[PDB]
């Protein structure tokens, strides 16, 4: 149930003009029935399918309180707010892409805490801050995509950044 | 054929008959059975054999009717409700209190618990009357040729309207839209509420020996 | 006394009226009723032993939604001129030949009463009422009498009382006539068509002058105050005044304001009155009724007060229900003799304080149906209170400890609140008989102390509160419940005790408690005219088949999800629902067959029963759900159930059943058809598709079932779930699946199931939404869907060895949220189309024997959550998109020439 709390929490925040966030409801023992949200093995959330589903709202603090949680999609929905440092409690996600949205503020650091990254897209965001430091330790982000956004700062070559190229980081405010 | 159940029922295709014997326990030593004839069409015909007698002899006992299905529709929306009831009737000894009668259900939703009522009383046997606070008429309608009084009441939580002809009509042939029209120009009924059942039939008091034979009946909602 | 000539006078009106309802019963000729004053509605004078009055009216006595009068029937003698002396003659209500008023009334010579109202006369007036010189009250209201001359009322000079209303008044010079009593006092005149019949006011100048003190105004199209100026005429006299179902479309008329002496308005039923009481008031002065109820008066409250403080010490009755009104109710108990006030279904959107101590006379106070906010008022300020109503509202906090001052409250209604807790001086009422407290936030514990001394309460309503209810041992409950519903309160670990002196009750609605004990031994014998049994959601266990009776009135038996065991208990002739489910039962169910009964729901599902169905449900076809499902029934179907023409939602499945399925052909209007398991055998049968066109669920899976998929199955036109997964079928899959509308539309919300228990509310009927559950292979998981009919679309035809290829027909299923047709030798390619279904959550086309290349167009998905297209022969590049990149190496394996970004690269 407590699953299935943190979904409600991020449905209630939103709002849906489509309504496609009805058949999220409490009573059921587990939110494996619901749609957009996908299952495995002892009932436990390892996918969160959103797409050009024109949800608008915030992000929620308590989202990260799904710990079997893999692949988070929400790219391209109407999503004002800034990205929760509570993503770095998620110890098994590989792709986050959030592009095609508008969230504002900094990348934070703790998301660098992924040990099994793989995927990162954050385009067409307008994100106030610079890229972080501790981001490249992970070594299994095979591909990163910050464009379009109001990044600053210099740009990290050393380490899982040295096999990537400068179109991953273009069209923004200071790339030096 | 002919069934006798409390709660029983002989359906067809757009029409239920139902016996509806609701209040029989208010009633020592009666009886009531209904039964579908014939069928053509739009067109029914049924009829109901009842014989009760003693108890509350100042309550209604049973309402078997005939009830239409149709789409749940806002009175606004209807255009016409062409209707079309033709009966005879039969009692045998005295004491003889009965009733005929129409039934509109009408509620804010499709799917709720009532909130108007409107009968149509065409036929008004032994004394039996409409609920009334009053117990006086508040209005006198004349539609298509046949004059009526309308009486307002409570019961429970829901206002029933009724429409009580001044002359027994053994052959009716109307337009429900003219009552509703009528109630929702001058009555104060909202013009949005949801028309949930359509029913008409028999409603009696007491009697013995007691059969009422329904030679047509039509109804539609445009 | 009893002049020989006037009792055989009156036994020979009584032979020619025919009583049926026992009145004249004392007037016969028998020696023993000699003496003529000891008879009903007869007077005699003390003196002489002249008959003075006669009385035979009568009264209407009212039910749920029909009134009945004991009417008399016959033809009106004129021997009654044989009571020379009578004085007092009254004949209201009954309906006697329904013709003219008889004409020999003219001649009583000393009548100073008569009341002809309400009968059933019809024509003209006769004209020879003119002898009628000594009358004072007149009352011919309400008959179909047709008035279009009154000449005759100029003889009549001693009438103080006349009515003609109801009547098809056609006089068009009535002022001029009604002006020539000199000692008129009040005039009845509703119903008529006083709106086309205005005096001039030429009329009104060349008229007597009279003084009136009650007008009867009402059911008059008046519309207007242009059309019932004339009556500020009278202001001078008036004292009541009625004007009702007038269709009054415009602001009160100042001028009812400055009519002194008035103390009845009525101005209920009308059109719109555009802002309520005008400044005006406040000068009244006199005023004791007032009602203004279903008018839409948009006035604030407060403002209304303050323009009637002109009758604070005065005013006893105050109607404004069914307005449009906001405010708060602030000081109320400055209206000293108020007695009722009515202010039902308003818009009042604020509190209820009383800020001064002073005691209110308030009877009967109404307030439901509104939006009022803060807590209640000190109660103990209303100590005569017999009625209370504050449901649907918004009220918070503890009910007030001086609640138990009243001790003259016979209805506590404070439902649908956000009310907090119970006071403990609630028991010292004595006089409460209902109690609805439902629906509120209510938190603690109510023991014994609190139901110490409510001798008289016959209903207890605490439904769904957050409530305890602990008795203790060796408590004699005072009173005798008729209805207990208390779902959702926990009643104590073990079996409530105060019910074993529980008897004459007729519902028990005890569910959701917390019951975890055995049945007692004294709980055997339910009381005789019980209707709703709810023991539902409990952890009761025992024997229930010595529980149930066959009483008579039972309508709702609910023992579903508890520890009960044994064998099924009996069906009542004259249940309507029949839960049984999520229990202990077993053995056979044989026993459902003896006897015609009248359920229209059983639900047997999650027991244990066992045997071949029986072959008796002709016995019971007001059928609308049956659930049989969960058990371990066996052998074929039973042929009976094609008996069932109102089957609505058959729910067989996960049992033993064999051989193939009976015809159920005469089953129009089944939605629901689930028979998941049940290891049935046959081809497809052919009238699913021509007979049944109402289907909405079909749930053939897990049988055996050789063949092919008829085409005849794409006549149903609203099925949203087809389901034939591992059955062993065979045959290409139809080319017709275009014609299964409701899997087009993008977003459309399918409404739910609804049977309907006839006889709730006594006449009136009561919806049911039985929202039943359904087996599916959702995402690689076999779960218990629980409302499909409202949001599940799905087509699943996978194991069933189909061989051909894909119909090019789905690719505009926008709808679709599920596809499952793996396991089968398919060939061909995928459709090009799919990637125009929008909302297609679920793909598996895995292990069939497909061949081509990806489409493109599968990069439009952007929802799709689980895709396996493994062991498919396929070739070419895998699409690139978002969703697509986004799934394993195992969905895409098993094929031995494509490559892609997720596996190799070209
Ligand atoms: C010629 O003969 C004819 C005979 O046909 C005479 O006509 C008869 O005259 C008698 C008078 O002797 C009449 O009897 C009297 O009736 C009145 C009216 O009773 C009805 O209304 C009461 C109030 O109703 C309002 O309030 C209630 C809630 O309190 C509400 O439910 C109602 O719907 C209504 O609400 C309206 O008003 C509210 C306030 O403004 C508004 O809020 C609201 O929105 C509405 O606008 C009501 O209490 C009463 O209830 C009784 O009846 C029902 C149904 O049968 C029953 O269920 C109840 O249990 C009650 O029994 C009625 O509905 C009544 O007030 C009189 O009461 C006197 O007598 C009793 C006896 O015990 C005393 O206790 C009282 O104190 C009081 O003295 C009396 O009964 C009779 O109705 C009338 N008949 C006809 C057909 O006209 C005629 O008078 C004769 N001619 C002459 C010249 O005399
Ligand atoms: C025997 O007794 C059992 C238990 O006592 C009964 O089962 C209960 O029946 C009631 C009445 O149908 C059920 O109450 C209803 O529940 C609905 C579902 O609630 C969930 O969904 C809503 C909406 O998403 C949420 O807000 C809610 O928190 C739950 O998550 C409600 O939607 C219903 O509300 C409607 O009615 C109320 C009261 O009239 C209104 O105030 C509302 O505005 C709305 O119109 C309603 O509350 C209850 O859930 C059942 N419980 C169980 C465990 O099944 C049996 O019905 C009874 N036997 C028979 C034959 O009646
Ligand atoms: C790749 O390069 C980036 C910078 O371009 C490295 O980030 C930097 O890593 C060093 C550690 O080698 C950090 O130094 C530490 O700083 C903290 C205070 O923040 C201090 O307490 C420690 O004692 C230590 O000095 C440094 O902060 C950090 N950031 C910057 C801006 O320099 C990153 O580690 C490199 N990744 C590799 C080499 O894998
Ligand atoms: C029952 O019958 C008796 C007798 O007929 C009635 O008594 C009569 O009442 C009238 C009215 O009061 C009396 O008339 C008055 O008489 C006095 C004295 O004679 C006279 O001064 C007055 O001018 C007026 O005429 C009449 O005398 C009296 N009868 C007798 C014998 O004294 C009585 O009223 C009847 N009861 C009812 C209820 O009608
Ligand atoms: C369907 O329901 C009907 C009626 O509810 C069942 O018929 C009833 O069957 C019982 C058992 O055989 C009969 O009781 C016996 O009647 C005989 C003859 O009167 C009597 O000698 C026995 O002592 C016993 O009382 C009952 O009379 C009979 N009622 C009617 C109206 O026929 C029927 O068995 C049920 N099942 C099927 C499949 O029809
Ligand atoms: C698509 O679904 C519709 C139903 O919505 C199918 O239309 C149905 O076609 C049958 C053909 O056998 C019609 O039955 C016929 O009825 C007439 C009049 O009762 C009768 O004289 C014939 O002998 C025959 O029984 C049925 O009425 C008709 N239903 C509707 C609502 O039109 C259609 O066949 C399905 N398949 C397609 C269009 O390919
Ligand atoms: C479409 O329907 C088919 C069956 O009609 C579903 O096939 C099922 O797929 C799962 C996962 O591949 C199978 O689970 C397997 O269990 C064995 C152990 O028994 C394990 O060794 C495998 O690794 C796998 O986890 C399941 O047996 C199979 N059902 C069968 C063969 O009857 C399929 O999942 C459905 N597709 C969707 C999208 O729901
Ligand atoms: C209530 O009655 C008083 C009289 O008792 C009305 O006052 C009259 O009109 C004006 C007031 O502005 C003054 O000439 C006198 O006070 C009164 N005139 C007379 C007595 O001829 C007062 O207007 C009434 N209330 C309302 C709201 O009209
Ligand atoms: C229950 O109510 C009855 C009312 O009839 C109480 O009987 C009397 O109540 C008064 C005060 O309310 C006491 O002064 C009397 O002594 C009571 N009479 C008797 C014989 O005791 C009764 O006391 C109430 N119940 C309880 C437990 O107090
Ligand atoms: C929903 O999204 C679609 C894109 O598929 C867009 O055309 C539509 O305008 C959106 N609806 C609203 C209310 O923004
Ligand atoms: C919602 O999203 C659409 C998609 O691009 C965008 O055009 C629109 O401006 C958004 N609405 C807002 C931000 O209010
Ligand atoms: C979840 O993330 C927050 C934010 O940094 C952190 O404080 C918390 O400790 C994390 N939860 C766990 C269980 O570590
Ligand atoms: C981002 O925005 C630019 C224009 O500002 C647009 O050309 C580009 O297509 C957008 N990105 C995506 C992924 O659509
Ligand atoms: C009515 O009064 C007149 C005047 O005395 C009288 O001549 C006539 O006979 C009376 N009518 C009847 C029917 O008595
Ligand atoms: C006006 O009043 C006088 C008073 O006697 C009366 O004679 C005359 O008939 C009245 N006018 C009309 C038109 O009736
Ligand atoms: C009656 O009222 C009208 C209107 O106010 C007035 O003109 C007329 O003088 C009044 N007549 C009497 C006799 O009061
Ligand atoms: C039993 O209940 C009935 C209502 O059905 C009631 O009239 C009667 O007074 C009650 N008797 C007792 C002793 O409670
Ligand atoms: C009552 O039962 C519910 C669940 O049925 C449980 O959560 C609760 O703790 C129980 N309370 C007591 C006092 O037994
Ligand atoms: C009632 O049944 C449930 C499940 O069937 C079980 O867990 C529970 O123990 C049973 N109750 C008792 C008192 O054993
Ligand atoms: C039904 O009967 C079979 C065979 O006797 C048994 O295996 C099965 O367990 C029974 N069902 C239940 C629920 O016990
Ligand atoms: C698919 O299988 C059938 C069955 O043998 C065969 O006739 C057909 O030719 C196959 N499809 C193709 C494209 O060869
Ligand atoms: C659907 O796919 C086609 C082919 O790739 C593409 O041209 C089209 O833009 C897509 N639809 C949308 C709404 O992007």
């Amino acid at each position: 149930n407590i699953e299935g709390d943190a979904l409600n929490a991020l449905k209630t925040n939103l709002a849906d003009p489509n309504n496609v966030l009805q058949s999220w409801d409490p009573t059921l023992v587990n939110p494996c029935t619901w749609f957009h949200v996908t299952c495995n093995s002892e009932n436990s959330v390892t996918r969160v399918d959103l797409g050009n589903a024109n949800l608008s709202g915030q992000l929620v603090p308590q989202l990260g309180q799904l710990p079997n949680l893999q692949y988070l999609e929400l790219y391209s929905n109407n999503i004002s707010g800034r990205i929760p440092f509570e993503l770095g409690n998620l110890t098994n996600l590989v792709s986050l892409d959030l592009y095609l949205n508008r969230l504002n503020g900094p990348i934070p650091d703790t998301l660098g805490k992924l040990q099994k990254l793989r995927f990162l897209r954050l385009n067409n965001n307008s994100l106030n801050g610079r890229i972080p430091m501790l981001l490249t330790t992970v070594i299994s982000l095979q591909v990163l995509d910050l464009s379009n956004n109001n990044l600053t700062g210099p740009v990290p070559v050393n380490g899982s950044f040295s096999l990537f190229t400068p179109i991953s980081f273009a069209n923004n405010p200071l790339d030096i | 054929g002919d069934y006798c159940g409390q709660w029983d029922w002989a359906k067809s295709t757009n029409y239920i008959v139902y016996n509806n014997l609701w209040n029989k326990n208010a009633a020592a030593s009666g009886s009531q059975c209904t039964g579908v004839d014939k069928i053509s069409g739009s067109t029914i015909a049924w009829h109901t054999s009842y014989t009760w007698t003693g108890g509350a002899a100042t309550e209604v006992k049973s309402y078997s009717n005939a009830a239409l299905v149709f789409s749940k529709k806002q009175i606004k929306n209807i255009k016409s409700i062409p209707t079309k009831m033709k009966y005879s009737y039969s009692h045998s000894s005295g004491t003889f209190v009965a009733d005929v009668s129409y039934d509109l259900f009408t509620s804010s939703t499709a799917s709720g618990s009532n909130e108007y009522e409107i009968m149509i009383w065409l036929a008004a046997y032994g004394g039996a009357g409409p609920i009334s606070s009053t117990g006086k008429a508040i209005a006198t309608v004349t539609i298509g040729s046949n004059s009526f009084k309308l009486y307002k009441g409570p019961n429970g939580s829901t206002t029933v309207f009724s429409f009580v002809a001044t002359k027994t009509i053994t052959n009716f042939s109307a337009d429900l839209q003219k009552f509703l029209s009528y109630l929702t120009k001058n009555q104060g009924l909202p013009s949005s509420q949801y028309l949930i059942t359509l029913e008409a039939g028999t409603e009696p008091f007491v009697g013995t020996n007691a059969k009422m034979t329904v030679s047509s009946f039509s109804a539609a909602v445009n | 006394l009893c002049i020989e000539k006037e009792r055989d006078a009156l036994l020979e009106f009584k032979r020619g009226l025919s009583d049926n309802f026992g009145q004249l019963s004392t007037w016969g000729d028998e020696e023993d009723k000699k003496e003529c004053c000891k008879w009903k509605g007869i007077e005699c004078n003390k003196t002489t032993g002249h008959v003075i009055v006669l009385d035979l009216h009568n009264a209407f006595t009212c039910s749920a939604s029909a009134c009945f009068a004991p009417r008399l029937t016959g033809k009106l003698s004129p021997s009654l001129l044989e009571l020379e002396y009578l004085n007092f003659l009254d004949l209201s209500v009954n309906e006697f030949e329904r013709s003219e008023i008889p004409r020999f009334i003219c001649s009583f010579k000393r009548l100073e009463y008569l009341n002809l109202s309400s009968s059933f006369f019809s024509g003209l007036i006769p004209t020879q009422f003119k002898n009628l010189t000594s009358l004072r009250i007149l009352d011919l209201g309400y008959n179909n009498l047709i008035v279009k001359d009154l000449t005759w009322l100029s003889h009549l000079s001693s009438l103080e009382l006349l009515s003609l209303g109801g009547s098809d008044f056609q006089v068009k010079n009535w002022f001029q006539e009604i002006t020539k009593l000199p000692l008129l006092k009040e005039l009845d005149l509703s119903l008529c068509g006083l709106s086309k019949l205005v005096p001039s006011p030429a009329e009104i100048a060349n008229s007597s002058l009279i003084s009136l003190s009650v007008l009867h105004l009402c059911c008059n199209e008046f519309s207007s105050s242009a059309k019932y100026s004339w009556l500020f005429n009278f202001s001078t006299s008036l004292t009541s005044i009625d004007l009702s179902n007038n269709q009054l479309d415009g602001q009160i008329d100042d001028r009812f304001g400055n009519l002194m002496y008035l103390e009845h308005l009525n101005l209920a039923n009308e059109l719109n009155l555009k802002g309520g009481i005008p400044s005006s008031f406040g000068n009244l002065t006199r005023l004791r009724y007032l009602d203004m109820s279903n008018t839409r008066t948009y006035q604030w409250l407060p403002e209304l007060f303050v323009r009637l403080s002109g009758s604070r010490k005065t005013l006893e009755v105050l109607g404004l229900n069914d307005n449009s009104m906001f405010g708060s109710l602030v000081d109320v108990t400055r209206f000293s003799a108020l007695k009722r006030l009515y202010l039902q279904k308003n818009v009042l959107n604020g509190f209820f304080m009383e800020r001064f101590g002073q005691v209110s006379s308030l009877e009967y106070l109404d307030l439901s149906d509104n939006q009022m906010r803060g807590p209640l008022p000190d109660l103990a300020l209303f100590p005569s209170l017999r009625e209370l109503h504050l449901g649907s509202n918004h009220f918070n906090g503890r009910i007030p400890q001086g609640i138990g001052k009243l001790s003259q409250l016979k209805i506590l209604d404070v439902s649908s609140n956000r009310l907090e807790g119970l006071p403990e001086s609630m028991g010292q009422l004595s006089n409460l008989e209902s109690f609805d407290a439902s629906y509120n936030v209510l938190k603690g514990t109510i023991t014994e102390s609190h139901l110490s001394n409510l001798s008289s309460l016959v209903d207890l309503d605490l439904s769904f509160n957050s409530l305890a209810l602990k008795t203790s041992i060796d408590w004699l409950p005072p009173f005798q419940l008729q209805v207990i519903n208390l779902p959702s309160c926990n009643l104590g670990p073990s079996f409530p005790k105060w019910l074993q002196s529980q008897n004459n009750y007729t519902v028990l609605d005890i569910s959701l408690a917390n019951i975890s004990d055995a049945l007692p031994s004294w709980f055997s014998g339910l009381p005789p005219d019980i209707k709703i049994l709810n023991l539902s959601n409990n952890q009761i266990s025992g024997r229930v088949s010595d529980l149930i009776e066959n009483a008579y009135d039972y309508m709702v038996i609910d023992l579903s999800s508890n520890n009960f065991s044994g064998p099924l208990p009996l069906v009542p002739t004259n249940v309507q629902i029949f839960y049984l489910h999520k229990n202990q039962f077993f053995g056979s169910i044989s026993s459902i067959c003896k006897s015609t009964t009248g359920a229209t729901s059983l639900d047997l599902s999650h027991n244990q029963f066992s045997g071949e169905l029986p072959d008796c449900w002709m016995n019971a076809t007001n059928l609308a759900v049956l659930n049989l499902a969960y058990n371990n029934f066996s052998g074929k179907l039973p042929q009976s159930l094609g008996s069932l023409t109102n089957l609505e939602a058959l729910y067989m499945r996960q049992n033993s059943f064999s051989g193939m399925l009976p015809s159920l052909s005469q089953c129009q209007s089944l939605q629901i058809l689930d028979l998941g398991g049940n290891k049935l055998t046959g081809r497809i049968p052919a009238w699913i598709g021509t007979d049944l066109l109402n289907l909405r669920i079909l749930s053939l899976r897990f049988n055996k079932f050789y063949g092919s998929i008829s085409p005849i199955i794409c006549q149903l036109q609203f099925l949203q779930i087809l389901d034939l997964s591992a059955n062993g079928l065979a045959g290409k899959i139809p080319q017709c699946f275009n014609n299964f509308t409701l899997l087009h539309q993008e977003n459309g919300l399918g409404e739910p199931m609804e049977f309907l228990v006839q006889g709730f509310y006594g006449k009136y009927p009561r919806h049911y939404s039985y929202l039943g559950n359904l087996l599916v292979q959702w995402k690689n998981q076999e779960a218990e869907y629980k409302n499909p009919l409202t949001y599940l679309k799905t087509i699943d035809l996978s194991s069933n060895k189909l061989v051909g290829g894909i119909p090019k027909e789905m690719a505009e299923m926008r709808g679709l949220k599920s596809l499952n047709l793996s396991r089968n030798d398919l060939n061909g390619s995928i459709i090009k189309g799919i990637g125009q279904m929008k909302m297609l959550e679920s793909l598996d086309l895995s292990r069939n024997q497909l061949s081509g290349m990806i489409p493109k167009d599968l990069a439009n998905l952007t929802f799709i959550g689980v895709l396996d297209l493994s062991n498919n022969h396929l070739s070419g590049r895998i699409p690139s998109s978002t969703q697509l990149q986004t799934f394993e190496r195992s969905s895409y394996s098993g094929n031995a020439q494509l490559c892609g970004p997720p596996l190799q690269e070209c």
